[PDB]
């Protein structure tokens, strides 16, 4: 019992007296905003995957050139459909900013400011500002885009391509847009600062992310990283000519200390693709940072990795053991408890996987923004380009072994979890239904009883709106013989049914949203103590219901390592010097080849897991980026790297067993005699090739590879060469 | 009343649907694991057959003349 | 205070040299003496089973009730002796294997035409048991490895259903005892040995051949009795995977590897069966720990 | 038996395979029927219960067609496995015979 | 997703009938996906059926040839060691397993619906370096070309270091 609790009990004495269509509309607005986020994501993909067409176009060295017109004609033919995408992008961001700001103005009205906003919608608005950040940084990076347009604009004009005043002003606007750095961000600020009290809404958004992050209200790594990115860009926007985050902090409207602690512990997270975001940058570039430097500690990082993977690996390996040991034990009708346990495991497993994937990506992310040099790595050439210094030379042998460990532990558990899906799906739906019905039919009886008794008509309507919406009475009809319905107590039993189906998305959203308004004079004031805890409890636990209901989808999102291969951002930075990066700079091959090269015994059973990273990237290029050339390049890399994989594997496998043979037959007395003469003939280090030799169908890029067959081909050829040599 | 009734019927309707969709997923899983199981047997058959083919070519070479 | 080096008397070259000198007659006599000592160990094991017949009988049917299963284990006696004797049997069998493998290579070299017929004759049999022991006795005399050891059977053949239960309970007794090995510092798996310092890796061979022999003598189901053993062993080992005691879990991962060895060594158990009751990711991590 | 293999390779597997393709085209027809029968239905509750009936029947059908074809494919592989078993036995005898001759 | 029950007649029966009609369509889709699986299994197994038969008849007539062998008459000549090549077993090694031609049909279809790169090869005939315009945008063979040139240079650097 805290002092605050004892004081609350005392305060209770001092206080002792001596619409549905509404939520439906909000859900409509929320749903509409989300569609725009999806649309923005499409534009983010367009930018990130946009390679220079102009560099592939033959230039006109002089006005006196034969094919001058032909080239220009073909230039328009190629770039025109692409320029259209840019027009749409310009139009989208313009409308998106108006849309968002219009919503901010609505929620910041003097009267509305006193109103209630759902957490889910604050999050959505949070993802909106991040969308702007992403789109702006992508636009800032892509010189290819700006140059391609100019190449089109320069060709369309020389050809006198028919264009009306509107078409001309349209082209002029696009140029100005593509030529202005930070245009999206700058426009966002202008339209926000013209709104009185806008900083109060953003404060609510930031405070919510701080609360979620602190209380672990997230499942997937992307969800975890989104919270931080919102905090950052949020404070940045809240720090302008009309608002001041430090004075906001003084009034305790926000807690800069917590945010500072979060940024210090986790400094870099993915922004989009291989393009990362250094969280502390938002702080350092804020309008009032210079005069308030001493307030921060996350602004100091250095070229030193903050955490020791060795300490992290010990814990990870422990958790892998502890959880999988228990899970493996769970592989006529069950009881509620038995279904709940499987429910808990499914969640715990997803959370564990998320932690691991987060570890890998966060390490990789930090490395990308902190490329090494000669001072940190003696073997690192001073002429080595940034990307190679960010990947290849930026990992020690032990670091590369550890990463493959985590990657293997992730993919390994993912397989077990997947095999458990059918059982999970059933146990989860049973648990969510039971929890929902037990809460709505029984738990809500007391609160409803008091609302009716004390004429809390507003609360009653909400409680009844909830029960009416989801309740599934055993008799098909509600119990009209209920005393709490009249406001009186019980001298009473209700039989709650058990179905294996979760509530509809609308049912769950409405229930949570309505419960949220109760624990938000406020309605919360008119509620007893114990009942508020009950509502808060169910509201907290029901946060993961949607994730669990969509177990299959959630599982993949907790094991996403597809970004290790993509490097369009760094490609863009080479200014045409690189059409791609060699395989020695490619993470998947860096991690895989390292095991093949060192022949590390403890890692030999892990090597296929690092190779599997190509599947993740291939699938992502085909289903998310939706670009053919990206897959062509992944496939071409796998094609090259897999041949090397077979060669090196077969090579060391034959040598290993040849040495074993020579060692097994070497005279024992001779060994001892050589030892006694300080010339010990060293024994062969044991290894672990058996599992690799047993692989009969390796799934890679859709193909089924018989690794055993390929190795046999090489090993057989080695046997013949040995015999041929001896003779 | 007509709403409460519709909601009770919806729960029943959706459970039935969940049961069917769940079965469609068990069929899909069998298909996959069956595909993999047959891939292993085929590789094993291919492995043995290839060896037998080579062995026959070898024995023939012992009983015949050369070029 | 040993006066000899074991490796200079038991390595591949030595056992082959021994086979040269003793031939089929001599090496067969060698194995017979080995099996006798094994019979002695099995006789003592049965006593330990009878001495715990009640508890073991309960553990066999209450295998899915952890609380009761754990409480029953505390009522068992002579757990160390069961593990100690089975290990001895495993060692003896490991030696016989070295001798048989050596003899086999030697015979294929001296009498290829005879070996050629023996191999073809053993591989392509349908089938009756009494007639199979005759094909197996001939085969093993030529150093050929058999699924059922004729010599072991004969050695262990010296109430019919009272005896069968003991064999069944013996498998249970051993299955539930394995986790105990994790508390022994010597149960450390070594890459240099590709086994354990205290020879517990020989348990793989002991468990398999003793099962194949006993449940052949009693005309039971070898495959079923081993399936039961694996399930009970996998279950018992998974339970210690959630404990934290630095003592009882010291060599937990090295003991985990026994399951892999037991399945590899046994023609009646497959990696698929093992995977469904003990995920390889645990074994993978186990190997990593000991090899690093 | 070679007869059983020919029966599996030439009729039963190709047949049970086409019966699966027929289920592909026949079910999309049953789907449209369930929607058209509902549109013309004067008793909506009745039309639904009949759709549910076709749905349950559609599930039982697909599971049966796959099961039947699955068993056939397995029997085929089992037979081919024994073919290699007998062939190796014959090749070994040929090998032994040649060794005897060379000696 | 969208809305809730308003208690109106036939509201629920209509939406579920659509949901069930879709499920029956999924079963129709499942029937086709199963075919593709059983199909690629039959095809390979059917191919082995050929080899098996071809080998069996090859084994059968060899079993007869060996019967006719006669040690009493078999004469040995040195021209086998002088005029006739030595027996050579097959030395086939599979490589380049991820060429586009090995891409399974299902993934090929998912690939075709993906976005193609700009038709930059339209400007190829107008280049002076006789190079393909598309290679300045995307070049899959870049990985091998760079790795090959690296191995040759590393073979030289390593070769001149010993001297
Ligand atoms: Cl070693
Ligand atoms: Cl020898």
């Amino acid at each position: 019992v805290t002092l605050e609790d004892a004081l609350s009990n005392v305060d209770l004495l001092e206080e002792l007296p001596l619409g549905i269509a509404r939520y439906i509309e909000q859900a409509t607005v929320h749903s509409s905003m989300n569609e725009m986020l999806e649309e923005g994501q499409e534009y983010a993909v367009m930018l990130y995957t946009w390679r220079s067409c102009s560099r592939a176009i033959p230039q006109v060295k002089c006005n006196e050139q034969p094919n001058r017109v032909e080239i220009y004609e073909k230039t328009v033919e190629v770039l025109e459909p692409e320029v259209t995408k840019l027009m749409n992008f310009m139009y989208f961001q313009r409308n998106a900013i108006e849309r968002f700001c219009g919503e901010v103005r609505r929620l910041c009205h003097a009267e509305r400011r006193k109103d209630f906003v759902s957490e889910a919608y604050l999050i959505t608005l949070g993802k909106f500002i991040n969308m702007f950040a992403v789109l702006d940084e992508l636009k800032n990076m892509k010189c290819s885009v700006k140059n391609d347009h100019s190449a089109y604009k320069r060709a369309a004009q020389f050809l006198r391509k028919m264009a009306d005043p509107q078409s001309i002003q349209e082209s002029q606007n696009l140029s100005m847009f593509l030529a202005n750095h930070n245009k999206i961000t700058q426009s966002l600020q202008q339209q926000l600062e013209v709104i009185s009290g806008y900083e109060e809404l953003l404060a609510d958004i930031v405070n919510l992310c701080v609360d979620y992050y602190e209380n672990r209200m997230y499942l997937t790594p992307s969800e975890k990283h989104m919270l931080l990115k919102v905090m950052g860009f949020g404070l940045y926007l809240m720090d302008g000519s009309v608002s001041n985050i430090y004075k906001l902090d003084a009034k305790k409207r926000i807690n800069l200390s917590k945010i500072d602690k979060y940024f210090k512990q986790l400094q870099v997270v993915p922004l989009f693709g291989d393009m990362q975001i250094e969280l502390a940058r938002y702080i350092k570039t804020s309008a009032h940072y210079e005069e308030n430097k001493s307030r921060w500690t996350c602004t100091s990082s250095g070229s030193s990795p903050q955490y020791n993977i060795c300490e992290q690996m010990i814990q990870i390996r422990e958790d892998h053991m502890r959880f999988i040991s228990e899970l493996a034990r769970y592989s006529a009708q069950k009881t509620d408890a038995e279904y709940r346990k499987l429910f808990d495991l499914a969640l715990q497993g997803l959370q564990l996987l998320s932690q691991w994937s987060a570890h890998v990506m966060e390490v990789y992310s930090w490395k990308l923004v902190h490329p090494t040099d000669k001072y940190s790595n003696k073997d690192c050439p001073d002429s080595a380009e940034e990307y190679e210094r960010a990947t290849r030379y930026n990992y020690t042998s032990e670091e590369k072994f550890a990463l493959v460990e985590v990657i293997a532990m992730i993919k390994g558990l993912q397989v077990l979890m997947g095999r458990m899906e059918s059982v999970f799906n059933h146990a989860i739906r049973h648990t969510v239904y039971a929890a929902l019905q037990d809460f709505s039919q029984v738990t809500l009886r007391e609160p409803l009883r008091q609302a009716i008794k004390k004429k809390k008509n507003v609360i009653q309507s909400v409680l009844q709106a909830i029960r009416k919406t989801v309740c599934d009475w055993e008799t098909g009809h509600e119990p009209f013989n209920d005393p709490a319905l009249r406001g009186e107590k019980d001298p009473f039993d209700i039989k709650v049914p058990r179905r294996a189906v979760g509530p509809s998305s609308t049912q769950l959203y409405m229930v949570r949203t309505m419960l949220e308004s109760l624990i938000a004079k406020t309605l919360r004031s008119s509620l007893e103590g114990p009942t508020i805890l009950d509502i808060e409890k169910f509201h907290r636990e029901s946060f993961f219901y949607t994730h669990l209901i969509n177990f299959s989808e959630t599982l993949q999102q907790c094991c996403d390592l597809s970004q290790l291969w993509f490097r369009e951002f760094f490609l863009e930075l080479t200014m045409g010097r690189r059409i791609q990066f060699p395989i020695e700079m490619s993470m998947p091959w860096i991690l895989t080849d390292h095991i093949l090269e060192t022949k590390e015994a403890s890692m030999m059973e892990y090597v296929l897991y690092s190779l599997d990273l190509y599947n993740d990237s291939a699938h992502y290029a085909l289903t998310r980026f939706n670009k053919q050339f990206l897959y062509d390049e992944i496939e071409a890399e796998v094609n090259l790297c897999f041949d090397q994989f077979v060669y090196k594997l077969a090579d060391q496998i034959f040598a290993y067993y040849k040495v074993m043979a020579g060692s097994l037959l070497l005279d024992k007395r001779l060994r001892s005699e050589c030892k006694n003469q300080g010339a010990t003939i060293h024994l062969p280090p044991s290894n672990r090739y058996e599992t690799l030799l047993k692989q009969r169908h390796v799934q890679l890029l859709g193909r089924s590879i018989d690794l055993n067959r390929l190795i046999t081909q090489r090993v057989s050829a080695a046997m013949y060469k040995s015999l041929e040599l001896a003779i | 009343d007509p709403v409460q009734r519709e909601i009770h019927q919806d729960w029943a309707n959706r459970e039935y649907i969940e049961i069917i969709t769940s079965s469609i997923k068990k069929i899909a899983d069998f298909l996959n694991s069956f595909d993999m199981s047959c891939r292993s047997r085929l590789a094993t058959l291919n492995e043995k057959l290839t060896a037998l083919e080579r062995r026959i070519e070898y024995i023939e070479a012992r009983v015949t003349k050369g070029e | 205070e040993l006066t000899f080096n074991a490796e200079e008397y038991s390595d591949i070259s030595e056992m082959r040299s021994l086979s040269e000198l003793l031939g089929p007659y001599g090496m067969k006599f060698l194995s017979e003496s080995l099996m006798w000592h094994i019979s002695s160990q099995v006789a003592e094991l049965k006593k330990l089973v009878v001495e715990n017949v009640d508890v073991l009988t309960q553990m066999r049917t209450s295998f899915d009730k952890p609380d009761q299963m754990a409480a029953l284990f505390k009522r068992l006696s002579s757990v160390d002796s069961v593990l100690k004797r089975m290990t001895i049997i495993g060692v003896i069998l490991s030696f016989r294997s070295l001798a048989q493998e050596a003899l086999r290579d030697v015979l294929s070299y001296h009498i290829p035409f005879l070996v050629s017929s023996i191999e073809d004759f053993k591989d392509h049999i349908p089938t009756d048991m009494k007639v199979a022991m005759n094909v197996y006795e001939l085969s093993s005399a030529a150093g050929l490895p058999c699924e059922i050891d004729p010599a072991l059977v004969v050695a262990l053949s010296s109430s019919p259903e009272e005896e069968y239960k003991i064999a069944c309970l013996l498998m249970v007794f051993v299955a539930v005892s394995l986790p105990t090995l994790a508390s022994n510092v010597m149960s450390q798996y070594s890459p240099a040995i590709e086994g354990h310092c205290n020879n517990i890796h020989c348990l793989a061979k002991a468990i398999n051949q003793i099962a194949a022999a006993l449940f052949t003598i009693h005309k039971g189901s070898i495959e079923d009795r081993l399936k039961e053993f694996l399930a009970l062993a996998s279950s018992s080992l998974l339970k210690i995977g959630q404990e934290t005691d630095k003592t009882t879990t010291r060599n937990r991962e090295s003991v985990y590897l026994l399951l892999d060895m037991i399945v590899q060594e046994s023609p009646f158990l497959t990696m698929d069966l093992l995977e469904s009751c003990f995920p390889y990711v645990l074994l993978r991590n186990a190997y990593h720990a000991v090899y690093k | 038996a070679m007869a059983e293999l020919q029966m599996l390779l030439e009729e039963e597997i190709p047949g049970g395979r086409r019966a699966l393709f027929d289920s592909y085209t026949n079910l999309e027809r049953v789907a449209d029927y369930c929607e058209n029968n509902y549109i013309q239905s004067a008793d909506k509750q009745r039309a639904l219960e009949e759709t549910k009936a076709y749905t349950t029947q559609s599930l039982a059908s697909v599971a049966y067609l796959i099961n039947t074809l699955a068993n056939n494919v397995l029997q085929m592989l089992d037979i081919q496995a024994s073919q290699l078993r007998r062939m190796e036995s014959s090749i070994n005898h040929i090998s032994q015979t040649v060794d005897i001759h060379k000696e | 997703h969208t809305a809730l029950p308003r208690g109106i007649k036939n509201e629920l029966e209509c939406v579920t009938n659509i949901s069930l009609a879709n499920i029956i369509r999924q079963l129709s889709s499942l029937s086709k996906y199963a075919e593709d699986i059983f199909g690629e299994l039959f095809n390979e197994a059917h191919s082995f059926s050929f080899r098996v038969n071809s080998l069996q008849e090859r084994v059968d007539r060899l079993s007869v040839s060996v019967t006719q062998l006669d040690p009493k008459e078999e004469e040995l000549s040195l021209q086998d060691i002088t005029m006739r090549k030595a027996f050579r077993s097959s030395t086939i090694q599979d490589q380049q397993l991820f060429d586009r031609k090995t891409l399974p049909i299902p993934l090929q279809e998912t690939y075709d619906v993906c976005e193609q790169p700009p038709p930059l090869n339209i400007l190829t005939p107008y280049r002076d370096d006789g190079k393909e315009g598309l290679k300045f945008y995307t070049n899959p063979s870049y990985f091998f070309d760079l790795w090959k040139e690296k191995m040759l240079q590393d073979t030289e650097d390593k070769r001149k270091e010993k001297r």
